[PDB]
């Protein structure tokens, strides 16, 4: 038995690359979780021995069971096939806890690169990060954890729509995380400050959505577990006159 | 019948091509109904999922 | 009439999308800049009709190079050819000429668009096993982190890109590189301690080839060897803490998380 | 050879029998000795010269 994860990319059945196309073809059975019904019937005829994950849906416990199902194959000795939505290694960890389980019990087990959604992101808004630069977090994550943006560069949040997501202790609505979110942000953004909603298009006849509103708006925006928050830089560039002077750039330029 | 054209406008470049040209006389060449003609005319997913 | 920039990844013939490879198999013409010769073969056995752009190289000013390229593409287009760009990786990361083709073939009044695919830093998260969404994610290119001012979080993976040509310029070069790697080891020093294990990284072209994944103290980073394609990878160096006044806010703690 | 790199890469039961035995693959793909010994050697300079 052996367990390779492959991505599907955003865009239905285009934006898989061919060679993890060819894994889910020859795999002798493949563990699905992707996003429409269209993404499933097209997986489905590529390899009709497919189990769909999405029929584990705490958080914790469903990945653990999803893991737990995918090494249950791997162990009775089939050549295993994860498929997932994007990229199987940004911001999916369901991939990682297979993998690294696979390889405890010493059993072959590797990751194959896809398109994730900032891949879209760049090019549906003729973005070049790398000359930009760009970061990710996790919404949620950014909240609960002391994170500190670098507003001179693009920041990505990602999973947006469930940020301040926990075990529930008191009464909050999404609207009042996110408008804890926008005054945690506040520190490095003004209120007015245009941020961008995306989603990347999932069928060929769709187009992307890319949504622009001052920060303030964000609590009031109607969000989908696909959504990723864009915040385009705040501050402007300062020369780094020390180290400049060390690479022999003084003032006088 | 809209899931295999999704299917193959999603891979099939020339038929992205021929689509954008006239989209409407694509689908109908493709056997999709008005309605989802219409639905995919007025970007309505929903409905486009309930077709299906 | 039509201009579509696609990406074939890294990999030779595995990495490009399906889509991808649809635009190239029914392009009228298809002008490509590629690593190396297995690449160049591949695509003209996919579609025969190829200008290697790499022509408009020093057989030069970079700018009029690319201009001779964009002016290449554009020409196809304003012929009427149903043109496509063939580029390494994703074709908008560190891609001049294809924004610029794009852009002034939209202001020509083309159709034009650019197709992700897969990058460098897409082959780095599978390669090294790790997800950006762990602990988050930087990217800065190495020179701007240099000239200008950015603070990174030691909690995140910060990853400096064209590592190779970090702080070059006209009136730096009575340096050498190890010199100005130096420079980036004591700047670097501030948040990372000398003996903190970094990783250069290239992705792999050919599928018999392995991508470079060296581990290194940080203070030993000016004697290593670099290529134009290395990029340095800077794991956390302080694990994530809570942030107890937003979880006050809820109500909430580390528990319930 | 260029046909036989380019199959590798988009083939996923190729790649697989290549990794547990690329000896073998390489010849039944009509490689040289000494392509393959290039190969296993990872002299890239040589595959050049061979291309
Ligand atoms: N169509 C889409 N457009 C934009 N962002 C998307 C998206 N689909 C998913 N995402 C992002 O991804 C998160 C889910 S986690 C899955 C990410 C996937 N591995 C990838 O490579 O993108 C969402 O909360 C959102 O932040
Ligand atoms: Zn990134």
């Amino acid at each position: 038995g052996s367990l390779v994860c492959v991505g599907t990319g955003l865009q239905l059945a285009g934006q898989i690359s061919v060679l993890s196309r060819s894994y889910i073809e020859h795999a002798d059975i493949v563990f699905s979780l992707l996003p429409d019904g269209f993404s499933q019937r097209w997986l489905t005829k590529l390899n009709p021995n497919v189990i769909n994950l999405q029929q584990f849906y705490n958080r914790r416990d469903t990945y653990e069971q999803m893991v737990n199902a995918i090494l249950d194959a791997v162990r009775a000795g089939k050549k295993t096939v994860c498929a997932l939505y994007g990229h199987p290694g940004v911001f999916a960890c369901v991939s990682h806890m297979a993998i690294t389980r696979a390889k405890a019990e010493g059993f072959s087990a590797k990751m194959e690169p896809g398109i994730s959604a900032e891949a879209c992101l760049w090019a549906d808004l003729g973005i070049d990060p790398g000359n930009s630069g760009h970061q990710s977090f996790e919404a949620s994550q950014f909240m609960f954890f002391n994170h500190v943006p670098d507003p001179t560069t693009h920041l990505l949040l990602w999973q947006i729509a469930i940020a301040g997501e926990h075990t529930l202790t008191q009464f909050h609505t999404s609207s009042d995380r996110l408008q804890i979110l926008v005054e945690q942000l506040n520190q490095w953004y003004p209120l007015d400050h245009e941020v961008v909603i995306y989603e990347a298009a999932n069928l060929p006849i769709q187009a992307p959505r890319i949504e622009r509103l001052p920060l303030a708006n964000l609590p009031q925006a109607h969000l989908m577990p696909i959504s990723t928050l864009l915040i385009p830089p705040a501050k402007k560039l300062e020369y780094n006159y020390a180290i400049l002077a060390k690479l022999g750039i003084g003032p006088e330029d | 019948g809209l899931s295999d054209f999704f299917t193959q406008l999603g891979q099939d470049a020339q038929l992205m091509e021929d689509y954008k040209q006239n989209p409407e006389a694509v689908m109908r060449a493709h056997g999709l109904t008005d309605e989802q003609i219409n639905a995919v005319m007025t970007g309505d997913m929903e409905k486009l999922k309930t077709l299906s």
